[PDB]
RNA sequence: AGAGG
DNA sequence: CGATCCTC
């Protein structure tokens, strides 16, 4: 995440090759969509990016300060000063076919923060497994190898597409099931049933 | 860690939402999500 | 005007011109017979219901009284010559077409509309956003709206927060 | 509640989801550890033996491999442990527990479970890495984002499971929403945005790369379309090849603002035999519209055709963009010196409005129509001054962008973004509320300390008249703050309440079904709809279209 | 107020009228008020309109109403769901509510109350009353785990 | 030396505070364009002035980037992220035995800081690294 | 009893969606343990695609008890019920 | 098939409307004192100014897959400047015995107007649009 | 934590230059725009490298143990 | 000679300034990447530890011992020990490095590239040498030590390309640029008032004529003349880093040809 | 965790072989070769060159999917030219221009001092 | 760095957080609700310190 | 109760 | 007397 509550997962990973590049051949780290910007309305986060990118370049420390009379002007001027277009475009080309690209991007750097709960700490999977001793259910939680929750709003869902019999193998086969006997007369599992 | 060292909690017309009063007082931005959103303060 | 219904006729014409490579500049081969009984027609075939009985047959003729209205307002003798400039062979798969995707449109006995009622109203609830008023511009419209009017709704809640009488 | 309506089950996953442009709208990407764990019992029949032997030989640890062998009794012989793994000389009539395969129905699901479509049959495909990866149009249904989103995935056990998804719940079969007689997924994000600059009149591309766009189209015939320029450089438009991915047989028509038939913005949509005529895709014709490409295609085709269309607009679009490229920086919410100087000039004039306004508050002047309190009108017309304002100073700013601003690209292809977006971010944010009034004396007749006492200036009562570009001072920080928090306080209210709302109206219809008379019945067998929806018809197979003798003049329907 | 009334001609046209918005019920007593419009008058408490009007006015209002949020909000659902919902509050004669007080007080098997609200006590008078379930609704196969009469199993299959 | 006073929101009741020493209180008689807006010091009653505004603020918020120049909500939901960041989270981490610690390999000091950062120690313990960003419609991954 | 007779019988001639899930269901399951084809399984391994042949070639033979909300049923064979969906 | 169009036309109007490769052209026959000519062009294949005099010629020869010119000796209909390949679309009569054609070549659109478009542009997927001088 | 071997989004071998940068901003008397520079840093992705590197070890290295 | 043609402008022993006429743009490109990735170099790939007691973790050493750039000159002459007939490493596919490092001063004791020492047999090859270029003659400061301080590790050198760990990178970084007056018009300039005025005129500009105003857009024209700068880290020298590019290109293709022989 | 080894970008599997040529379903006279353990420093080569030959009436490449080192690539030739053959003619060629630019590279190379 | 503030229990390091209050001893009125027969209540909630 | 959407 | 999903 960057410093403006713009979480977001790695996609997919590409070697130095395969990454758009300057004619400097100066390459990402990271690639950031255009469309998580305009709703999102998050304007510090492409300031912080030219405000860094005049940073590294004079090897000064960028005033990020809030209540400042810093312009995003002021910051353009300087950047242009260093031979770079103004508002931090950058022409490139791409890695797979050398071509040029019809876009020029917004590309300097920016600080991004590593944050905990990563993939494997959250993958989980199971079969068959442990059994609660009370509700005599598959367990919690995946240090445990627990199953997961197949709720009433999850049973909804599937009552919606008219799906009987998975809903029926979902409550029955998969998790819980069991063989009760029962009398004929009562009804109550009264039944002491000396089986074999 | 500093952050943790200046929480607020509030317990139980208008707790949640950031009275005027909280100038320079209690952070503005700072608060969490849902749950304890406006009760859980900071200085 | 606009209004949904089953059977997009629109493009079943558009469909039949494409199909039947219509020539616009050439005389038809129906009648005023032909389209005025296929249409008369084509509407006793259009079923909902199927009970011999005449609580069922007035049940199912309520059913499509719509639908008619729609099928005989497109499909009347001026506009599938002047405008659509259809054949016979070409308006013929036309009531064929109409027939099969009618029968197609039809509920399934099974569909379970209790939880897809539900969860249709349910589903964009949760999607209303800053729920006070959004319906006023002045102040004598100010009227509970959102999920706190849908709680009274819901709730048959007695004692309501805007009652208002609106006299014409 | 929770041990008998709901419960925690076997045969269940999850992970972090991931997107995926490569993959096929109705598949899941299922990681090769997941796929390692979950198992499907498959019974002996000579026409799979070689299969399910072969499968019991890579054992436990190899991908194509099973777990365990079920025979006569009932016995579980495990593969990681005995002896005899590596022996093994199955008999028909024994079941094979074989690691979750590609093609496998699977149950795919995004909780809150709020919607029908929040559940979905899919296909497995085995992929490498951590996450489950997904078709970027299948988003939407289950309102899914990526930014940490995790998903469960269930497996069916019995033959008879596997038809019920793959013939009920499969996403094909769900892109027609009955909620809203629409389709419920379209063309969204970068192969929206993307869409839209390939199809420009000015979108031209050559041999090189026509060839590339076409070979990436699986269901391509093999055929090279005639270039729309044949003259100096054989020229091919963007509305040329993209015309590939869209089947024959395809008609739409739109007509859209200024379109004539000679659509001189390039507006509206005309698709004849499944090529595009003239007019640029975007939204209206490629997203979860009404009457839009994907409901025609699904209509017309049927779901598993359409379910591929989707996977053909986005190879092209996508490899076409990659290529093209798209950006977005600071240069484009910065609008024009003169542009400034205007919006500017537009605040200022409603800081004098709301000004004389008071100035003939206060002279006991102005006299509040029947209904409302002389200070309740007062507030009327200056809030609705300072919201004309913004809305003017944003229309300033829109007006401003060129063609070539990205933001105003992603607007006009509608892939992310609206007007209020570009108002806040470069004209003026705007007026701050809290609770319906602007901001209130929370200090003594004052709204901060830095303020006189009795100020009902635009400032004092939180209007922000900077733009997010421009800054916002303190106070304004503060007001936006004070309106900022109202959101997230009423978000967290909502999303609890409409969660409550929804479990009751569940609860109160769950067992009304249609019977097979048409009638709409509850459990106890009663009447509630003597014909469903009073016309016995299913909400996906519904559309609107206009009924022809209801308008225009008498004499208009008569001709 | 706005509104789309026809023309001499044929054609509809916008004619502007005059109407009157009020704070307060008092149905009964507005209709009969001279130089008013007794079949088009309105109130948001569709509570009031059943009583005063009758429970098919009532059910009018009610969908009329349920219909305005969903449309405010700007959204779209399909008549049929909200017509269901509204007929089932409906059909009963008064107003049922989508609280444990309306459709949770019904005639329904003791099992599928029991799943949504004051689960406990709704078993207590079902051995008091000597309550007999039918095990045909949706959540007493859910309970007994067994093949519920959805969709799929609605019908029986034979040879 | 009494330069300097503590406020209480009650007696903040009966005070007037200037925003800034300079911009709030000189004298009165072109502009830049691209600064912003602010309103006429028409009040000229100050009993007070603010020592710095951007103090309104604490810890969390004191680490984002000009989140003036942010709208409101994305301020709240940075200052509950950055609390789920890694780094130097102190100089012992490791003499100390505590279940979960996270440390990043290479942690960096951000090119773009606030000065209450200075106070916060950030650049001396910082949670990031300045990556080389581009926004971008690349594979569509 | 209860029992309507063949002649006079209202239901949809038509299969519903619910009905086809089932029978592919039903008869995927017959198939993958063992039991006999009644179609030329040309090329064909996987039960449900077998049942799928076997379904557009109406040598299913199974009949769908068609239950009404009064306890009154009628009973429609696979041969004969309309496969559109 | 062979020609079933040809006349000199005279440029009124050139508009880049929001595009900077293409242009809608208006024009008007040499010899007619009715026959219209609306059409976007690739101004920057073939730049267009004012009043400039064009050969305008309708084809339907020189379903198939393309393959690339790539042969010296392959002689195509032209010794013509810009050439297309569109679709008819419409054929909007414009009253009494005016009639016009729509032709869309891959999205840049024509408009051609007179009286003599008769047993020669019929619906079809066949147009070839020839421009000289 | 320590001067990291090489830039990460270029590669350039930045691990032999901290010391002498250190020195060059002490001794020389020099400031880090010129003195990035004078270690040929040329790329804005080798200049963060050093310039935003905070060396933790030294203070690591206090600890007795 | 022939086909494509270099005119180098700039050369040193890191970078290497040159013009690349008559070529087109995927060999210019499919070069490019070729450097970055394909080319074999030798780079530390297995630590044994045996003694640890610095302030730094085993593996975030051992991972900065992988960065270190190895004397690449001879590379060819060593074996990838996966097509090695030993079992595990030897001297025809493996370099051995120690390194033993114990702070004695009382002043922080620093460990660099130097202090690793090759105790394989090298069989006269230019092979394994930490590369230095650290005026001071040090290299790269893999660690610092306090008193007590002690580090004793053993490190095998393997070949290897950078297409499996960035590490195995002879290169860093490839400027390259081609149309520095986009007459070509394969971009399309984002401006606020005047393109020309708003981007930086390109180095390469003067190695070129400008559009000239009123001339109409050449749409026959290709791209043919790529100005590129291949720098080094070291391991190879630059002229290698582009000869063993072409080369490992030429390998690859050469390949193609053989497997259809094969088939 | 899930992650493959970054050897299976460039190394070849038990059953996996370099080239797999296969008939195109649909046009006549076109080949649809699978290379296996390459990218786009191999695919836009060949498909590029493939170009430059006049009797060439198809040429594409593609990578279906990133995580897979493998790429497709699509030939047609013009009657009694077997694609084979047209892409044997364009890897020699590729390997010929390579080597005048080993060659000319070197020589310049010679000429520079520093 | 460490800046202390917090508690060490059984070696875990404990954090008080600041529990927010009325004042007590303060007049506060009240305008009570329209079904109550009191218009307006004046409260203190009184203590020892 | 701590946090994740 | 109830007050969205998930794990630790
Ligand atoms: N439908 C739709 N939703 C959008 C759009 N842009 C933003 N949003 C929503 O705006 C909200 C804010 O984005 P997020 O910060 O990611 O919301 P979140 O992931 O649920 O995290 P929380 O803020 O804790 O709720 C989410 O509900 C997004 O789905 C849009 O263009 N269309
Ligand atoms: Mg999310
Ligand atoms: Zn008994
Ligand atoms: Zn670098
Ligand atoms: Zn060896």
């Amino acid at each position: 995440a960057s410093r403006h509550g713009q979480k977001g997962t790695i996609g997919i990973t590409y070697r130095r090759e395969d990454m758009p590049f300057t004619a400097e051949g100066i390459v990402p780290d990271l690639i950031i969509n255009p469309h998580a910007i305009p709703s999102r309305m998050t304007v510090a986060h492409l300031i912080e990016c030219l405000l860094s990118k005049v940073a590294a370049l004079s090897g000064n420390e960028g005033d990020a300060s809030p209540f400042t009379d810093i312009t995003v002007e002021g910051i353009s001027k300087l950047l242009r000063e260093h031979g770079y277009q103004s508002r931090g475009f950058e022409v490139m080309y791409n890695g797979h076919t050398g071509k040029k690209l019809m876009a020029q991007i917004f590309f300097g750097p920016t600080y991004y923060q590593r944050l905990r709960h990563m993939v494997d700490d959250k993958i989980h999977a199971r079969a068959r497994g442990p059994m609660q001793v009370l509700t005599r259910q598959p367990v919690e939680g995946r240090s445990r190898d627990g199953g997961l929750r197949f709720g009433e709003m999850e049973r909804d869902c599937m009552i919606a597409h008219g799906a009987a019999s998975f809903l029926k193998e979902r409550l029955m086969e998969a998790s819980d099931a069991f063989r009760v006997h029962i009398c004929g007369i009562c009804g109550l599992m009264t039944v002491i049933a000396k089986l074999n | 860690t500093l952050s943790h060292l200046r929480r607020t909690n509030t317990p139980i017309a208008k707790p949640r939402q950031l009275h005027n009063t909280h100038w320079g007082l209690v952070c503005p931005a700072e608060t969490p999500e849902g749950q304890a959103c406006g009760l859980v303060k900071n200085l | 005007a606009n209004w949904p219904l089953p059977v997009n006729i629109r493009r079943i014409i558009q469909n039949a011109q494409q199909t039947f490579h219509i020539d616009h500049t050439k005389p038809s081969d129906l009648t005023i017979k032909d389209i005025v009984l296929g249409v008369k027609d084509l509407q006793e075939n259009l079923l909902v219901l199927r009970g011999k009985n005449e609580i069922i047959q007035n049940a199912q003729r309520d059913a499509v009284t719509l639908f008619c209205c729609l099928l005989r307002s497109r499909l009347a003798t001026r506009r599938v010559l002047q405008e659509y400039r259809l054949t016979k062979q070409a308006f013929d798969w036309v009531l064929s077409n109409i027939e099969a995707q009618f029968l197609r449109s039809v509920v399934h006995p099974g569909e379970m509309v209790g939880v897809l009622a539900a969860q249709s109203i349910g589903e964009p609830a949760t999607q209303m956003t800053l729920n006070t008023f959004h319906f006023a511009g002045v102040a004598s419209k100010k009227v509970t709206s959102g999920v706190p009017r849908l709680k009274e709704i819901l709730n048959v809640a007695k004692n309501m927060k805007t009652p208002s009488l609106t006299v014409y | 509640r929770g041990n008998l309506m709901g419960k925690r089950v076997d045969f269940s996953a999850r992970t972090v989801i991931s997107g995926d442009p490569n993959l096929e709208l109705d598949q899941v990407g299922v990681p090769k550890s997941i796929a390692k764990t979950l198992t499907y019992p498959e019974v002996v029949t000579p026409y799979n033996i070689d299969r399910l032997t072969q499968l019991v030989r890579n054992g436990p640890n190899e991908h194509p491999g099973a777990k365990y062998v079920i025979r006569d009794s009932g016995d579980r012989i495990d593969l990681r442990y005995s002896k005899r793994a590596g022996d093994i000389q199955l008999q028909y009539g024994w079941k094979v527990e074989r690691h979750i395969m590609d093609n496998d129905p699977v149950l795919f699901n995004r909780q809150p479970s709020l919607h029908k479509m929040s559940m979905m049959a899919h296909r497995v495909k085995v992929i490498p890495y951590s996450t489950f990866r997904l078709n970027l149009s299948v988003t939407s249904p289950y309102n899914a984002d990526f930014d940490g989103d995790e998903m469960n995935l269930h497996v069916p056990q019995s033959e008879e499971t596997r038809a019920e998804l793959s013939q009920l719940c499969a996403v094909p079969l769900q892109i027609v929403s009955p909620q809203s007689n629409k389709p419920c997924m379209g063309i969204v994000q970068d192969t929206l945005c993307g869409i839209r600059k390939l199809t420009l009149r000015d979108t031209f591309i050559e041999l090189d790369q026509v060839l590339n766009m076409l070979y990436w189209v699986p269901d391509w015939d093999g055929v090279i379309p005639t270039p729309a320029i044949i003259k100096p450089k054989p020229l091919w438009s963007g509305k040329q090849i993209l015309s590939v991915a869209i089947p024959n047989g395809i008609h739409l028509q739109r007509f859209d603002e200024g379109t004539t038939l000679l659509s001189p913005k390039d507006n509206g949509m005309l698709i004849i035999d499944g090529q595009i005529i003239f007019g640029v895709v975007e939204k209206k014709t490629v997203g979860s519209s009404n009457g839009g490409l994907i409901h025609v295609v699904t209509r017309e085709k049927g779901p598993q055709v359409c379910a591929k269309l989707f996977g053909n607009i986005q190879k092209v679009v996508n490899f076409w963009l990659l290529h093209n490229g798209f950006s977005t920086g600071i240069g484009d919410t910065i609008a024009d010196g003169p542009t400034m100087r205007e919006i500017t000039e537009t605040i200022a004039e409603a800081k004098k409005k709301v000004l004389d306004v008071t100035k003939e508050a206060q002279a006991n002047l102005l006299t509040a129509k029947h209904g409302m309190t002389l200070r309740e009108s007062f507030e009327d017309n200056v809030v609705r001054f300072l919201n004309e304002a913004r809305d003017k100073a944003g229309r300033l700013a829109e007006v401003n962008l060129k063609d070539l601003n990205n933001v105003k690209q992603m607007v006009m292809a509608g892939s992310k973004g609206s007007f209020i977006n570009i108002a806040q971010m470069s004209a003026c944010v705007g007026q701050q509320s809290v609770e319906g009034k602007r901001i209130a004396f929370g200090f003594v007749d004052r709204t901060l300390p830095h303020f006189s006492k009795d100020d009902y200036s635009p400032e004092s009562k939180g209007f922000v008249e900077n733009s997010y570009l421009r800054g916002l001072t303190p106070q304004e920080f503060f007001f936006h703050a004070m309106g900022g928090r109202e959101g997230l306080i009423d978000t967290a209210v909502k999303t609890a309440e409409t969660g409550y709302i929804q479990r009751r109206l569940v609860k109160a219809l769950e067992d009304i079904m249609v019977h097979y008379d048409n009638t709409t019945r509850n459990s106890l067998g009663n009447v509630i709809q003597f014909i469903y929806g009073e016309d016995g018809m299913d909400a996906a197979h519904i559309e609107k279209q206009s009924l022809d003798t209801i308008g225009g003049s008498d004499a208009a329907f008569e001709k | 107020y706005d509104r789309k009334v026809p023309s001499p001609t044929g054609e509809y046209v916008k004619e502007p009228e005059w109407v009157l918005e009020t704070d307060g019920v008092n149905l009964s007593e507005v209709m009969t008020v001279p130089g008013i419009d007794p079949t088009r008058i309105y109130t948001n408490s569709f509570i009031d309109i059943m009583e005063v009007l009758g429970i098919e006015a009532g059910r009018a209002a009610l969908y009329k109403e349920v219909y305005n949020v969903i449309a405010s909000d700007g959204s779209y659902v399909n008549y049929r769901h909200m017509a269901l919902l509204v007929d089932v509050m409906t059909t009963q004669g008064g107003l049922t509510s989508v609280t444990r007080h309306g459709f949770n007080r019904s005639n329904t098997g003791a099992l599928m109350r029991c799943s949504f609200e004051e689960t406990v006590e709704i078993l207590f008078e079902a051995g008091a009353s000597a309550e007999l379930d039918d095990c045909r609704g949706v959540s007493e196969n859910v309970i007994l785990g067994q093949m519920a009469p959805i969709g799929t199993g609605a019908f029986d299959v034979m040879i | 030396e009494g330069l300097v006073e503590y406020i209480d929101a009650e007696e903040e009741e009966s005070i007037l505070i200037a925003m800034q020493p300079e911009d709030l209180e000189p004298a009165e008689a072109d502009v830049d364009p691209a600064k912003r807006i602010r309103v006429s010091h028409h009040a000229t009653t100050f009993t007070h002035c603010e020592i710095h505004p951007s103090m309104i603020l604490g810890v969390a918020a004191s680490i984002i980037p000009f989140p003036d120049h942010n709208q409101s909500p994305r301020n709240t939901y940075q200052s509950a992220m950055g609390k789920q960041a890694m780094g130097v989270f102190l100089t012992n981490y490791n003499v100390r035995m505590d279940t979960m610690a996270n440390i990043l390999y290479y942690p960096q000091k951000p090119l773009g800081t606030t000065r209450a950062m200075e106070y916060l120690k950030f650049r001396e313990l910082p949670a990031g690294q300045n990556a080389i960003v581009a926004i971008a419609c690349y594979s569509g991954y | 009893e209860k029992a309507i007779p063949k002649d006079q019988r209202a239901t949809t001639p038509y299969m519903t969606k619910y009905e086809r899930a089932r029978i592919l269901g039903t008869r995927a399951l017959q198939i993958s343990m063992n039991a006999p084809v009644f179609v030329d399984l040309e090329g064909e391994t996987d039960p449900l695609r077998i049942a799928m042949k076997e379904l557009a070639e109406k040598k299913i033979p199974l009949v769908i008890r068609r239950y009404l909300p009064d306890g009154s049923f009628e009973d429609w064979s696979v041969e004969e019920l309309i496969v559109d969906l | 098939s062979n020609t079933l169009f040809d006349d000199i036309f005279q440029v009124s109007e050139v508009d880049p409307g929001r595009y900077n490769k293409v242009c809608r052209i208006e024009a008007a026959s040499t010899t007619q004192d009715q026959c219209k000519l609306t059409l976007d062009i690739n101004v920057e294949l073939f730049p267009v100014a004012a009043q400039d005099s064009l050969t305008v010629t309708i084809a339907s020869s020189l379903t198939r897959s393309w393959r690339p010119p790539q042969a010296g000796d392959r002689s195509l209909a032209d010794d013509y400047d810009y050439v297309m390949y569109g679709t008819a679309y419409k054929f909007e009569e414009v009253s009494k015995d005016l009639i016009a054609v729509y032709y869309s070549f891959g999205g840049l659109l024509m408009r051609l107007e007179g009286n003599y478009r008769n047993l020669n542009n019929l619906k079809q997927e066949n147009a070839y649009l020839l421009i000289r001088r | 934590m320590i001067v990291p071997v090489r830039c990460f989004s270029c590669g350039k071998v930045v691990g032999d230059k901290w010391e002498s940068y250190l020195n060059l901003l002490q001794e020389d008397e020099l400031d880090e725009g010129t003195a990035l520079s004078r270690l040929g840093l040329k790329r804005y992705c080798c200049r963060r490298m050093i310039l935003t590197h905070v060396d933790l070890i030294e203070k690591f290295l206090r600890y007795n143990p | 000679e022939e086909g494509p043609q270099v005119k180098i402008r700039e050369a040193s022993k890191d970078n290497v300034d040159f013009i690349l006429s008559n070529v087109d743009l995927a060999m210019a490109n499919s070069l490019r990447r070729v450097m970055i990735a394909e080319i074999p170099t030798l780079a530390i790939d297995s630590v044994e530890v045996e003694t640890n007691t610095t302030v730094l973790a085993d593996e975030f050493i051992a991972h900065r011992l992988g960065l270190i750039p190895l004397q690449s000159m001879d590379i060819e002459q060593l074996e990838y020990s996966r097509d090695c007939f030993c079992e595990d490493h030897c001297d025809k596919c493996s370099v051995v490095l120690t390194l033993q490092a114990f702070g004695e001063s009382e002043s922080t004791t620093n460990v660099y590239s130097k202090d690793l020492v090759i105790v394989s047999n090298l069989m006269g090859r230019n092979i394994g040498h930490p590369i230095i270029q650290d005026k001071e003659g040090n290299g790269v400061l893999i660690c610092k030590l306090r008193k007590g301080q002690e580090l004793k590790l053993t490190c095998v050198a393997k070949k290897g390309i950078a297409k499996e760990h960035a590490k195995w990178g002879p290169a860093a970084a490839i400027e390259f640029e081609y149309d520095p007056w986009n007459k070509l018009k394969h971009t399309d300039y984002w401006y606020e008032q005047d393109s020309a005025k708003e981007w930086p005129q390109s180095k390469n500009c003067e190695y070129e004529d400008p559009p000239n105003e009123g001339d109409p857009f050449d749409y026959k024209a290709q791209a043919d003349t790529f100005y590129m700068n291949v720098e080094s880290v070291g391991s190879i020298p630059v002229d290698q880093v582009v000869v063993r590019g072409i080369d490992t290109l030429q390998k690859k293709v050469a390949s193609i040809l053989l497997a259809l022989t094969q088939m | 965790m899930n992650a493959p080894d970054r050897f299976e970008l460039f190394l070849l599997g038990e059953g996996e072989s370099k080239l797999k040529i296969d008939p195109d379903t649909k046009a006549p006279n076109a080949v649809v070769i699978t290379f296996e353990k390459e990218d786009h420093t191999l695919g836009n080569l060949i498909r590029a060159e493939l170009l430059n030959d006049r009797k060439v009436l198809f040429a594409a490449y593609k990578v279906e999917h990133p995580f897979f080192a493998r790429f497709k690539l699509r030939i047609q030739t013009t009657e009694g030219y077997d694609p084979k053959d047209a892409l044997k003619n364009a890897c020699n060629s590729i390997i010929n221009k390579l080597g005048a630019l080993k060659t000319n590279f070197e020589t310049e190379w010679n000429l520079q001092t520093l | 760095f460490d800046m202390g503030g917090y508690f060490i229990i059984n070696g875990s390091e404990k954090v008080l957080i600041a529990q927010e209050r009325s004042a007590g001893n303060i007049v506060q009125v009240f305008k009570k609700a329209a079904p109550s027969p009191i218009s307006h209540v004046a409260e203190i909630r009184s203590a020892l310190e």
